[PDB]
């Protein structure tokens, strides 16, 4: 009920988490969180109804999409939690994250395939199946179409924005949550998935259990700037059209609201959070 | 007011745009594309990263698919 800095795992830690990651995989129920995304990415649009993105309500989405994913890994190994990639420490190819121990490398030149670790094609155990195009196999280019992740002084400067959303809200926003999600500014969530490449750039981002370390600190982004503002807090609180309002419920849970997700602490703590 | 069409061979493969509010296809097969506030688009291949045009959509999709056919 802890998530812990990936960096931290213990030998152990790595392997259950990768089994119950597999085991999901295997009983089918992994790609449905895939198509899940998908779908909604597809969806969210800027001049109508937007929800898991481009919106006010990404940040909550995402943390109880994360939720539903931590759940299933849990129904397999309740010992599971999410580890998070703090991508602004963490910056290179030689992370431990991308061991061939936790989640392998980057992809071969040719065709970007990853070729070891646990998800490589050539296991027999990660076949890319809810996917845009042919390829069944998992691509990453780290560092291939942006150089560089974002780092802590980047971080920090939108940490530092203290109003949560503004209108229009949507990709054209001041205010945190876009410039969290990146569509605006030095861009912290969107770069992310545009350095890791393959899978992780499209709308079946999913597809690479990076996918969860990324939103898992992300999602801890967001708790660390409501700690540095307490006094600020999720808007609208009522009455926007398209956008999902502080006590509105959410697709496609429909019986949660953003108001039953901003407290993390009600569902998991971090091993590390700053008091404000 | 939407963009306008176009048409060529890029990378050895097809390219098309035209507004519908905009589709376009790489070698036939249609390429969910969105168009962001500020004018820029994406494409579900390149979801996270805004490009000026739909044709800059549709190139990056061919840069990205490594000559893979799309699927619908
Ligand atoms: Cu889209
Ligand atoms: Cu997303
Ligand atoms: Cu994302
Ligand atoms: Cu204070």
């Amino acid at each position: 009920t802890v998530r812990k800095n990936q960096a931290t795992l213990t030998a152990d830690e790595k392997r259950r988490f990768v089994a119950a990651v597999l085991e999901l995989k295997r009983s089918g129920r992994y790609d449905e969180f895939v198509r899940t995304h998908n779908e909604f990415i597809m969806s969210d649009t800027d001049s109508g109804e937007r929800t898991g993105h481009r919106s006010p309500s990404f940040l909550p989405w995402h943390r109880r999409f994360l939720l539903d994913f931590e759940q299933a890994l849990q129904s397999v190994d309740s010992s599971v939690t999410l580890p998070y990639w703090d991508w602004s420490a963490d910056r290179t190819v030689r992370a431990s994250l991308w061991a061939p121990d936790f989640l392998g490398g980057t992809g071969r030149s040719t065709d970007g395939r990853v070729m070891d670790g646990p998800f490589a094609a050539s296991t027999g155990n990660w076949p890319i199946n809810v996917r845009v195009d042919s390829r069944t196999y998992l691509r990453r280019s780290l560092g291939g179409s942006v150089a560089e992740l974002p780092t802590r002084a980047e971080v920090e400067s939108v940490l530092a924005i203290s109003a949560y959303d503004l209108p229009p809200y949507n990709s054209a926003s001041e205010g945190f949550r876009n410039h969290l999600e990146g569509w605006r500014g030095v861009n912290l969530h969107n770069r992310v998935h545009v350095w890791v490449g393959g899978q992780m750039a499209t709308g079946v981002s999913p597809n690479d259990p990076v996918f969860w370390l990324h939103h898992a600190y992300v999602d801890k982004l967001w708790a660390e700037w409501q700690r540095r503002h307490p006094d600020s807090a999720y808007v609208p609180t009522g009455g926007t059209p398209d956008v999902v309002d502080l006590n509105e419920t959410m697709k496609p849970w429909n019986t949660v609201r953003p108001a039953d997700l901003l407290d993390h602490t009600a569902y998991y703590t971090f091993d590390a959070l700053e008091h404000h | 007011a939407a963009p306008e069409s176009f048409d060529e061979v890029y990378k050895g493969r097809r390219i098309q745009g035209r507004p519908a509010g905009y589709e376009v296809f790489v070698d036939g097969v249609q390429l969910h594309v969105m168009r962001n506030a500020d004018g820029s688009w994406i494409s579900v291949v390149s979801h996270y990263d805004p490009v000026p045009t739909p044709r800059a959509a549709a190139r990056a999709a061919v840069d990205e698919l490594q000559g893979a056919p799309l699927l619908p």
